[PDB]
RNA sequence: AGGACCGAACCGACUAAUGUUGAAAAAUUAGCGGAUGACUUGUGGCUGGGGGUGAAAGGCCAAUCAAACCGGGAGAUAGCU
RNA sequence: GUUUAUUAAAAACACAGCACUGUGCAAACACGAAAGUGGACGUAUACGGUGUGACGCCUGCCCGGUGCCGGAAGGUUAAUU
RNA sequence: UGAGCGUUUGAUGUUCUAACGUUGACCCGUAAUCCGGGUUGCGGACAGUGUCUGGUGGGUAGUUUGACUGGGGCGGUCU
């Protein structure tokens, strides 16, 4: 089916193109979201109306990602505490939601999605590295120390 | 011997009386064929 | 009931033909399923029991469209 | 314990009776009870769905905490007790908060011994943990199978899973049938196994005592006529068809599992 | 203690006789078996006909059962009487 | 103990015990177009199906046939195309 | 890793989540082990269902299973 995409969505195309697209990939994922739009000629012409004031949106958001990542790369070390025995090994986890709320309670707030935790949920204590991302373009990086309760 | 029919008020009106009937669509029109042959004694109840 | 909420497809009937012609009836069902439909006017996912015919119709039409046509004929959701 | 009746009359000489004489002798734990009624095999259509159910004696049910979700607070065993309901004995046990619980009663477990637990509790018998903090190798019991569901696998009377494997977020139990199935690691288990093993070396010595559990006499098909059963018929005893079920399934050895939903678990099928 | 023993109520029904247009469409009389148990019984409730239920006899399902009863297709068909 | 209410109570049925097989739990299985319910608020020392039938001593040889289980490299083979 | 023409269609093996499942946990409607919505975890394009299709299928159903004959069956016969 025939879709138009309103923001860059990965290998597909840029602010604007007649695409063809898988239907279920329209249905459930590119419609929901605010990434594309059905290529009917309402819409075609609903989306060519303000298509010239559409890249200050997305560049304000890009802004405000790039923004929210040099926050996070200023703030750079958050500290958790969690319930551990003997040497280090954590007898619980320190996951997202921990890690999000460490976040908001050390500086500005960041939301629960934007955590990219490539190794695990921090079964043990010591220092991690936890990604972020508030764009599909930005990454930031946060030191992570885990600490006994 | 004990025969076959052994009789309680309380059983009669549950199986073959008048909200057993309404209670239920074919009992509404074994209600409808007694009213159209124009039964006196519609159903059990005294 | 196994109706499809936007095109109306309900069960029909018809026959089993064998190979000697030996007819015993059975029953068409419709390709049904529950499916989220996510609504951009109203901030909403819409559960519909829908055949794959219908959300292809949904997916010509819109789902405001659809949505306008079973609130006409009185279908809630 | 395994007691062998004297034979002073004929539906007592084969009896072999296991005792107990820790179990507690008095009434159970009333705000613990609950009624269940008995359905003789029959679902809410009225209909026998599971034949050679009904009647035995009634019983009460005892509500046992199945989740062992209070984690941190310790608990003292205060009395073992028969539970009607399952193979397993119960423990009535009491909390440092004052709240009373049933558990299953483990192998190892008397009355005055203390139970926790959570995520740092103790490794010994009667403790509940997370299979994460369980280490590989352990004989454990009341299995969960989803993680905060319940206690699952390993309950009937002197059973145990074996924790033979742990990669990444699953570990891998051999249970009592000889399969080996994955379970995810956030999952609870109960170390040690469950009590009572002495269950199987019970002679029930006569039909009497099965009626008292509410079984109900099981007619050989054979027995029967040919539109009872597909055994059915023959002048004399006869048999010459394929054994099934009565509804014509064969029953000696034709494989009956159909799930693909959960069949990532099980790593190896049992023998 | 016991699906333990003897034996009434209670439940059953092995033998014989009578009765066979019966006192009775299955009983009477004399004996007989169980008689704390897989017992028996009252009052309610549930399971519906290719279905139920069956310690299994094709047993029972209202004096009817190798497919209940009632009404309908129906004046089925009957190379038979 | 049970059974052919009403010509058969038995050597028949059941039975405790035994063995085979199924079944990892949203179990197998069963009633049900389905929802669901029983199995079971049980979890393989559990539940279903089958045969055998306390207990004692035992249960030999045959997988050619028919079934069941496992394999899948080849041969053959449906809709589709 | 194959076929046309880097591209496009397959065949497999991983990874993901967003459809779908959840008879996981929690919150709300709500005094509610039904249901629905939400949050979250797990599974995940699998499972499951519709249509078509091959197998299997006395579990169930409708039926057939000849005639002659010194009765019938068995034997024999049928042009
Ligand atoms: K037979
Ligand atoms: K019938
Ligand atoms: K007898
Ligand atoms: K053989
Ligand atoms: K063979
Ligand atoms: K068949
Ligand atoms: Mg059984
Ligand atoms: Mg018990
Ligand atoms: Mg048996
Ligand atoms: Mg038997
Ligand atoms: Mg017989
Ligand atoms: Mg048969
Ligand atoms: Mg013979
Ligand atoms: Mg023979
Ligand atoms: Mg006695
Ligand atoms: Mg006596
Ligand atoms: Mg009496
Ligand atoms: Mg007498
Ligand atoms: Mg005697
Ligand atoms: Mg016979
Ligand atoms: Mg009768
Ligand atoms: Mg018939
Ligand atoms: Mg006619
Ligand atoms: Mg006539
Ligand atoms: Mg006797
Ligand atoms: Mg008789
Ligand atoms: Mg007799
Ligand atoms: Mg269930
Ligand atoms: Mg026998
Ligand atoms: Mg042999
Ligand atoms: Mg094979
Ligand atoms: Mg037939
Ligand atoms: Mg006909
Ligand atoms: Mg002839």
């Amino acid at each position: 089916m025939q879709v138009i995409l309103l923001d860059k969505v990965a290998n597909l195309g840029s602010l604007g193109d007649q695409v063809n697209v898988k239907a279920g990939y329209a249905r459930n994922f590119l419609v929901p979201q605010g990434k594309a739009v059905p290529a009917t000629k309402k819409n075609i012409e609903f989306f060519e109306a303000r298509r010239a004031e559409l890249e200050a949106k997305l560049a304000e958001v890009l802004a405000a990602a790039n923004a929210r990542a040099e926050k996070i790369n200023a703030l750079e070390t958050v500290t958790i505490a969690s319930k551990a025995g003997d040497e280090g090994k954590l007898f619980g986890s320190i996951g997202t939601r921990d890690i999000a709320d460490a976040v908001t309670a050390a500086g500005v707030e960041v939301a629960k999605s934007e955590v990219r935790l490539p190794n695990g949920v921090l079964r043990t204590t010591g220092e991690h590295e936890v990604s972020f991302q508030v764009h599909s373009e930005v990454f930031a990086k946060v030191i992570v120390n885990v600490v006994a309760e | 011997m004990k025969r076959t029919f052994q009789p309680s008020v309380l059983k009669r009106n549950r199986s073959h009386g008048f909200r057993a009937r309404m209670a239920t669509k074919n009992g509404r029109q074994v209600l409808a064929r007694r009213r159209a042959k124009g039964r006196a004694r519609l159903t059990v109840s005294k | 009931s196994r109706v499809c909420q936007v095109t109306g497809k309900r069960p029909v009937t018809g026959n089993n033909r064998s190979h000697a012609l030996n007819a015993t009836k059975r029953r068409f069902l419709p390709n049904l399923h529950s499916h989220r439909f996510w609504v951009e006017s109203e901030k909403r996912f819409v559960t519909l029991r829908v055949s794959a015919k219908g959300m292809r119709v949904i997916d010509k039409k819109g789902i405001d469209t659809v949505l306008a046509e079973l609130r006409a004929r009185g279908e809630k959701y | 314990a395994v007691v062998k009746c004297k034979p002073t009359s004929p539906g007592r000489r084969h009896v072999v009776k296991v005792v107990n004489p820790e179990l507690h002798k008095g009434k159970p734990f009333a705000p613990l009870l609950e009624k269940n009624s008995k359905s003789g095999g029959r679902n809410n259509n009225g209909r026998i769905t599971t034949r050679h159910i009904g009647g035995g004696h009634k019983q009460a049910y005892r509500i046992v905490d199945f989740k062992r979700n209070k984690d941190g607070i310790p608990a003292v065993v205060e009395r073992l007790e028969y539970d009607p309901n399952r193979s397993a004995n119960i423990a009535l046990v009491l909390y440092k908060d004052g709240e009373r619980r049933y558990i299953l009663a483990p192998k190892g477990l008397k009355a005055g011994d203390q139970i926790q637990s959570g995520v740092d509790a103790a490794i010994k018998p009667g403790n509940t943990l997370p299979m994460r903090n369980i280490p590989v190798g352990s004989t454990v019991h009341n299995v969960e199978m989803k993680p905060g569901k319940g206690g699952q696998l390993a309950r009937s009377a002197g059973t145990y899973v074996q924790i033979v494997a742990r990669d990444g977020a699953y570990v891998t139990l051999r249970l009592r049938s000889g399969e080996m199935r994955k379970v995810e690691a956030d999952c609870r288990a109960t170390l040690g196994e469950v009590g009572n093993a002495e269950h199987m070396l019970r002679v029930l010595g006569k039909a009497g005592a099965a009626r008292w559990r509410g079984v109900r006499p099981t007619v050989r098909g054979t027995a029967m006529n040919p539109v009872d059963h597909p055994h059915g018929g023959g002048e004399g005893r006869n048999f010459g068809k394929h054994p099934v079920t009565p509804w014509g399934v064969q029953t000696k050895g034709k494989k009956t599992r159909s799930n693909k939903r959960t069949d990532k678990f099980i790593v190896r099928r049992r023998s």
